[PDB]
């Protein structure tokens, strides 16, 4: 417990095991400084249709004529695996699986989407986002050109990512930061806050030491990163409202059971 | 439902 560097290395090792596409690998792809070929670029209906079969997708069947609904369906497949990846990482945070099972669920329910939007920034530049484990690249303009309300989903995530990426965090930093987010003692409905705060205290101490060592020139980086937590909550809040426009005005679009459970009675 | 708890219990 006393060694903060051992905690940082443990979290980083688990981070590498749980998340196939790290920021380091994503930056190597986005800057072309990698041995592998450039990603397939999806910028319109035709380029989506041409790269569609490389998008991971297992269902009953051909899903739809509409581009917006095609992306909506494929993005929710990714979100499901992201929750599964974050759950796997959460079980490696020291002390997490010793917590009440109901509190583990609660911490996941409120934490996963803040983590999803954090790690999306690793896959984004000002012009697009990497998809399918870096094999493809879907442009920001294309996502914004989708008919309402579909064109409004990704744009706030891009705006957050440009400012968040300016902090120049790396995978070692992000591994501790996402653990800090999961171990939030102020999530609604937590039964035993004190043991959760005890874990977050060490994670916060490890994060502060990690940022001072890895960014000795970035004064008050710890404070700037904690303030980004408030940006992530607006994204969640705005995203839930966008999902409700979908739920009231679009037809057949029922979310995956796991996503429905997370959003149900959320805030 | 208890889907989140299912991913937890491995
Ligand atoms: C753009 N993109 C990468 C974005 O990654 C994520 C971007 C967002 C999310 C969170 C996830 N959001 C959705 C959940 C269900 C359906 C659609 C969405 C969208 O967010 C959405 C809606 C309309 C248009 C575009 C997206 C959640 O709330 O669980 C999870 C992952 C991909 C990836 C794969 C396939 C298609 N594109």
């Amino acid at each position: 417990s006393a060694d903060l560097r051992a905690l940082a290395k443990h979290l980083y090792d688990s981070y590498i095991k749980s998340f196939p596409l790290t920021k380091a690998k994503a930056r190597a792809i986005l800057t072309g400084k990698t041995t592998d070929k450039s990603p397939f670029v999806i910028y319109d209906m035709n380029s989506l249709m041409m790269g569609e079969d490389k998008i991971k997708f297992k269902h009953i069947t051909e899903q739809s004529k509409e581009v917006a609904i095609r992306i909506f369906q494929g993005c929710q497949f990714r979100s499901v695996e992201a929750v599964q990846e974050i759950t796997e990482y959460a079980k490696s945070i020291p002390g997490f699986v010793n917590l009440d099972l109901n509190d583990q669920v609660t911490l996941l329910k409120y934490g996963v989407h803040e983590i999803i939007y954090t790690m999306l920034a690793s896959l984004m530049n000002k012009d697009g986002v990497l998809i399918s484990e870096g094999q493809g690249f879907m442009t920001r303009e294309f996502l914004k050109s989708l008919r309402k309300p579909f064109g409004d989903f990704m744009e706030p995530k891009f705006e957050f990512a440009v400012k968040f990426n300016a902090l120049e965090l790396d995978d070692s930093d992000l591994a501790i930061f996402i653990a800090v987010i999961i171990l939030s003692g102020d999530r609604p409905g937590l039964l035993n806050v004190k043991p959760i705060e005890d874990i977050q205290d060490n994670l916060l101490q490890a994060l502060e030491l990690q940022l001072k060592l890895n960014h000795p020139e970035s004064s008050q980086l710890f404070a700037k990163l904690l303030q980004k937590m408030t940006d992530l909550r607006q994204i969640v809040t705005e995203h839930v409202q966008l999902l409700q426009v979908i739920k009231k005005t679009e037809t057949d679009m029922s979310l995956h059971p796991l996503l429905q459970e997370i959003y149900k009675d959320l805030y | 439902s208890t889907l989140l708890a299912s991913l937890l219990q491995s």
